[PDB]
């Protein structure tokens, strides 16, 4: 399902998932590193719980015709992972199926 | 932390009803919401629907039909029940914690704003594997 | 001696281009007098009557007049008395259709076909199906506002010809009829804007002393009783949506402003009025009341009829709202009143006249003043 | 003799569609096109009514 | 050159029927709509003539 970006360590990376926003919108953010149970890494576009350092952020859920967006400062080797986003929308149905997401390579 | 253990039969095969259990240790059952995920191999995750107490019950419109979910409160169990299981039903499955939020975009009088869930706890998972 | 005569239009705002197009703006009428004359009449008694008078019934028709010389030359919308084919737009997890349209191009022999969005109140369906029409269709004819006439209220001064006078009254207690003691004379008369409204009387004069309130007949049941407040209570009012306008060549030169697509979020309108000034108010004024009947006094939500009676009906940056005004007849946070939206305008109840109000894009922000109110009467 | 049974293809408010109605005329008003039953009103060959 | 011959089809007094016609034209009057012979008046994209 994913698709890829390429960084080195050190490097940023731009990962984006799923369609433009209608209204007003809440992105949901998971790392899926092979093997292991996913988990979260944002909540309601840019609140993160605990333990998640804060090289993740992301895209306002403010703007209208743009796409969820995840940007990982300094990506570092244990960041290689699938990353997915869920999608809430004012204005559309609600989403069972997570996003198409993008696997981050670190080319260390 | 609380650890989701799951459990279940591993290989079914077609049209055998699939129950997968959770064995909720260090919260109860009844302090969170529940939901149920399966990944199968190749795709992204699809989340099938999710369970609470006080009634608060929810389906995945493209499973509800061939699916029940539930909370044992005696045993402090979560499970899954899904029949017709096929070929397609391949997936790991997780029991998970869900936690939620809302967002308010307009006027809270009027309804403008929605319930949006995530998911904080997420257990091992098990493999399904339907003949 | 008492008359009947012709006043005319001046104004003191000149401020305004004459591109704005404001409708109130005949740009035929003089200049006020920046420093008018009033007189003081001493030893006069002038017996003052507004139910009688005259001055109103001029008014009102000046209006009529000035609002259909700027309507008459615009586009005519009879071309889109068609079937609509309407589904509803993605209000989900209401009020607004998405419809499509076969329309004639500027060229007779081709159609095209076009979207447009509707509010429901516009529109009636025809078939259980997907079959709807313009409300107007059956009914009339509609013309289309013109794009560029402002409706925003000037105050307008009404001066008298020469040979006449204007006299006005100076009694800050004075109701609708009597002897006034206190009578000036002036060149003419302060400048009034035309704020058309029903349920509440907005962007008026306060009474100086209390609440004023006036009735021809405070018997009969059926008369308007006209609250005049001694403060004025705000009211602000938002179309929250951001809008957006297609323009729809529907003839030779024939342009049709239909509302284009949604931005954002899908919220409903609405007006903001502070409940603690509210309700100090309506204390007030049924204490007023109470010294004509000596009874208990309530008051109701309107009973019935259609919108323009029912509603707060009221034009804002030329859009058109009717709010729910349940919450106000009837703790310390605001009365928040649900509007809704039309488009299809029927003034004056001159039903078969019908008016289109074309789209408004980006947001609309409104401040207004609530000066009165208009009563009516339905024991202890 | 004088009186003609007349049925026409009306418009309706909604552009798109038309009806079938009929009303009587007085022959000094309705004037034959063809030999069959094909006629029109008097003036709509000069002017406007 | 600069004269077309052009056809029409038009409404005549009766509402529903049609007539083919000619006209000629100025080229400076006329203005193509197509890459074919397909032409339109200067001024019916703009307003009444
Ligand atoms: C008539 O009167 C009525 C009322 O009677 C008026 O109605 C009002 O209408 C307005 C709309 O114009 C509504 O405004 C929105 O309100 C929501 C909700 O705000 C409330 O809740 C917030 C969250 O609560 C926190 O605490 C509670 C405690 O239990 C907790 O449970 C909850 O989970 C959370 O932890 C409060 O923060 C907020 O307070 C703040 O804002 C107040 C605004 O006035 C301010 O006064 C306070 O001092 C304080 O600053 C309040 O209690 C807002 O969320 C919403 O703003 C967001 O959404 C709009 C949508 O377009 C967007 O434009 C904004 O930019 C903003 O989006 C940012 O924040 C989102 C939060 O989730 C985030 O998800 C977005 O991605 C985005 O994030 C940005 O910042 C973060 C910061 O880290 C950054 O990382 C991101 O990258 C990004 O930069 C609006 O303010 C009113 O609520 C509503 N009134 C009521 C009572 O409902 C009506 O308008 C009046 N009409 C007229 C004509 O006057
Ligand atoms: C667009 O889609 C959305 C999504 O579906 C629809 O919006 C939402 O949909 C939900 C499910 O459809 C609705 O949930 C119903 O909730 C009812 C009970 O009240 C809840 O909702 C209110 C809303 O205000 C909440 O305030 C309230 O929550 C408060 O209390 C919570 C309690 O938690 C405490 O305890 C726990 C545990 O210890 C702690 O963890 C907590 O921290 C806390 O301490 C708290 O968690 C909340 O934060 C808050 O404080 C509740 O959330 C239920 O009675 C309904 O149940 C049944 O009826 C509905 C009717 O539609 C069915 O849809 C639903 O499936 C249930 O149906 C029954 O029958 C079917 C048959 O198939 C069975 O399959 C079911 O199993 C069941 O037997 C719902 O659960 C939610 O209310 C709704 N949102 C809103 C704002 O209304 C949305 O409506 C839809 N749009 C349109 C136009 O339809
Ligand atoms: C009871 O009384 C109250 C109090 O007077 C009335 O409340 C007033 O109502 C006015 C009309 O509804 C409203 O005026 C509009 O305000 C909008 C937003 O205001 C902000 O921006 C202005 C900018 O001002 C500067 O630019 C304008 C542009 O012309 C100049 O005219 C000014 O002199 C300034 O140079 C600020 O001044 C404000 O403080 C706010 O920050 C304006 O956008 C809107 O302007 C547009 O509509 C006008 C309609 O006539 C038009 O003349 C003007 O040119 C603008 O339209 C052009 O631009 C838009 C942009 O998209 C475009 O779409 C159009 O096609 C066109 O190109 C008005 O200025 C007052 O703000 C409001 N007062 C308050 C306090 O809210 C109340 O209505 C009345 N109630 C009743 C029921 O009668
Ligand atoms: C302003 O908003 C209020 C509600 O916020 C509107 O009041 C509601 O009006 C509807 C009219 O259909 C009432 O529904 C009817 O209720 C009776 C109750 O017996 C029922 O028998 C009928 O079958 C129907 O359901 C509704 O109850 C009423 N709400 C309340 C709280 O009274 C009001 O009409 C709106 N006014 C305007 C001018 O828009
Ligand atoms: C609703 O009624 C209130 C109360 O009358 C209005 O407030 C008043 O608005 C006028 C506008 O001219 C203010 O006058 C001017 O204020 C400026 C402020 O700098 C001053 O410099 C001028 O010399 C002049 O005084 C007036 O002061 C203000 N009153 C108060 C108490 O603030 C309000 O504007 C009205 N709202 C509407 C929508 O009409
Ligand atoms: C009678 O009415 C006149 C107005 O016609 C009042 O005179 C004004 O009084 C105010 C008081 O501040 C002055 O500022 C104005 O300049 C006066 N106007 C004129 C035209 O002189 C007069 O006070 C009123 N008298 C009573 C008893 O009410
Ligand atoms: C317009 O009318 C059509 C039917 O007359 C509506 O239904 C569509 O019909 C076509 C026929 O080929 C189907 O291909 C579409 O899938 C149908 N649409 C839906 C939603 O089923 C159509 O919805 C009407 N609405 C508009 C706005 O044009
Ligand atoms: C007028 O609108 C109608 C639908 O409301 C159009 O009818 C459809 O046209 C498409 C064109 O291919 C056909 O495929 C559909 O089958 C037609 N619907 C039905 C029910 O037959 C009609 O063509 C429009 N006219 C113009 C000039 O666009
Ligand atoms: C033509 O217009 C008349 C009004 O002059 C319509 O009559 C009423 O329309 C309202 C609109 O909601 C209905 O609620 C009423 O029930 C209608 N009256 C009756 C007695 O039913 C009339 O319906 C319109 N014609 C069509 C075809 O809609
Ligand atoms: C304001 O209203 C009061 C009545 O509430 C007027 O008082 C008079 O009351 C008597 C009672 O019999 C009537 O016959 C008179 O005709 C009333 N006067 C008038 C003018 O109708 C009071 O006079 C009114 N205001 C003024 C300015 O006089
Ligand atoms: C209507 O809008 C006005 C303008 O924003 C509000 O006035 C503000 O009210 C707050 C309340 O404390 C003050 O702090 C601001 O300074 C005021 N602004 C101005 C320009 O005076 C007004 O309160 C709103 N009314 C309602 C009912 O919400
Ligand atoms: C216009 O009038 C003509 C007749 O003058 C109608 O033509 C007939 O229509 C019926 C309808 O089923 C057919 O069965 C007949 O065969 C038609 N006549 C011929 C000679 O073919 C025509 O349909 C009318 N148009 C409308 C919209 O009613
Ligand atoms: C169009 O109108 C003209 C009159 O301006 C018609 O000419 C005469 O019509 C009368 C009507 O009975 C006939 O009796 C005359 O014989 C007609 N004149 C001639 C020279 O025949 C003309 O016929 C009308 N056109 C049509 C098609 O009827
Ligand atoms: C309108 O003009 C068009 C041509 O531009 C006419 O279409 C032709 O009509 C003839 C009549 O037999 C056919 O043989 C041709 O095949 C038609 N052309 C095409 C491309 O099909 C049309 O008939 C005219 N309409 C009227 C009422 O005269
Ligand atoms: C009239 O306004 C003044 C302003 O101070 C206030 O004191 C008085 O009580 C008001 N009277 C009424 C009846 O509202
Ligand atoms: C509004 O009307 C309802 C009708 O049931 C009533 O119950 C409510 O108390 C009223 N509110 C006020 C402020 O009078």
């Amino acid at each position: 399902a994913p698709t890829f970006v390429s960084v080195a360590p050190g490097q940023t990376a731009r990962i984006t998932c799923g369609e433009e926003s209608l209204g007003s919108r809440s992105v949901i953010w998971y790392q899926q590193r092979p093997g292991q149970a996913p988990s979260l890494i944002i909540y309601n576009n840019n609140d993160r719980p605990s333990g998640i350092p804060d090289r993740f952020s992301g895209s306002p859920g403010s703007t209208f015709g743009t796409t969820a967006t995840l940007t990982i400062t300094s990506v570092e080797a244990g960041d290689e992972a699938d990353y997915y986003c869920h999608i809430w929308d004012s204005r559309r149905p609600t989403n069972w199926v997570f996003g198409e997401g993008t696997t981050l390579i670190v080319l260390s | 932390q609380v650890h989701l253990q799951e459990s279940g039969p591993g290989l079914v095969k077609p049209s055998e009803t699939l129950s997968l259990t959770c064995n909720v240790s260090g919260t109860l059952v009844r302090d969170n919401y529940w939901s149920w995920i399966r990944q199968p191999l190749g795709k992204q995750p699809e989340w099938i629907g999710y369970v609470h107490d006080s009634g608060d019950t929810n389906y995945n419109p493209s499973l509800k039909s061939r699916v029940h979910l539930s909370l044992d409160k005696s045993k402090n169990l979560v499970s899954l029940r899904l029949t017709g299981v096929t070929a397609a039903d391949s997936a790991i499955y997780y029991c998970a914690t869900t936690k939620h939020g809302r967002r308010i975009y307009g006027v809270v009088a009027f309804k403008e704003w929605f319930t949006y869930f995530y998911m904080d706890v997420w257990g091992k998972g098990t493999s399904v594997t339907v003949s | 001696k008492d008359a009947e005569t012709t006043l005319f239009c001046a104004s003191d705002a000149k401020a305004y281009d004459t591109e704005k197009r404001n409708v109130w703006a005949t740009h035929c009428c003089v200049p006020t007098d920046p420093n008018p004359q009033e007189i003081v009449l001493e030893n006069v008694t002038e017996n003052f009557n507004m139910w009688k008078n005259n001055m109103v019934e001029q008014m009102h028709t000046d209006i009529i007049s000035l609002w259909d010389q700027s309507l008459k030359p615009c586009v005519k919308l009879t071309p889109l008395c068609v079937t609509l084919n309407c589904t509803d737009v993605n209000a989900t997890n209401e009020e607004i259709k998405n419809c499509s349209f076969n329309i004639t191009t500027e060229l007779r022999d081709k159609k095209k076909k076009v979207y447009a969005l509707f509010y429901k109140l516009d529109v009636v369906p025809i078939d259980d199906n997907n079959s709807y029409r313009l409300i107007n269709c059956n009914t009339s004819a509609i013309t289309q506002a013109c794009p560029k006439v402002s409706f925003e209220p000037i105050p307008i001064h009404y001066c008298a010809p020469a040979g006449f006078a204007i006299l006005k009254c100076n009694d800050k207690k004075f109701n609708g009829t009597g002897p006034c003691k206190n009578v000036s004379t002036v060149q003419c008369t302060h400048g009034i804007k035309p704020v058309v409204s029903t349920q509440l009387l907005l962007n008026g004069s306060l009474a100086e002393e209390e609440i004023i309130i006036r009735s021809e007949n405070i018997t009969n049941n059926a008369k308007t009783i006209i609250v005049q407040l001694n403060e004025s209570v705000e009211i602000n009012c938002t179309r929250p949506n951001n809008n957006t306008r297609k323009s729809i060549r529907i003839g030779p030169g024939q342009w049709f402003y239909a509302t284009g697509d949604i931005i954002g979020d899908i919220r409903q309108a609405h007006c903001n009025i502070s409940r603690t000034k509210w309700n100090k108010t309506l204390q007030q004024v049924a204490k007023k009341l109470r010294e004509h009947f000596n009874k208990t006094i309530i008051f109701n939500p309107s009973s019935g009829g259609d919108l323009e009676i029912t509603t707060h009906s009221f034009n804002c940056g030329g859009e058109f709202f009717y709010c729910n005004t349940s919450e106000l007849f009837n703790t310390n946070n605001t009365i928040t009143l649900p509007c809704r939206i039309k488009q299809i305008i029927n003034m004056w109840q001159r039903v078969g006249q019908a008016m289109y109000a074309p789209p408004i894009e980006g947001k609309i922000r409104c401040t207004s003043n609530i000066t009165g109110l208009l009563l009516t009467r339905d024991n202890n």
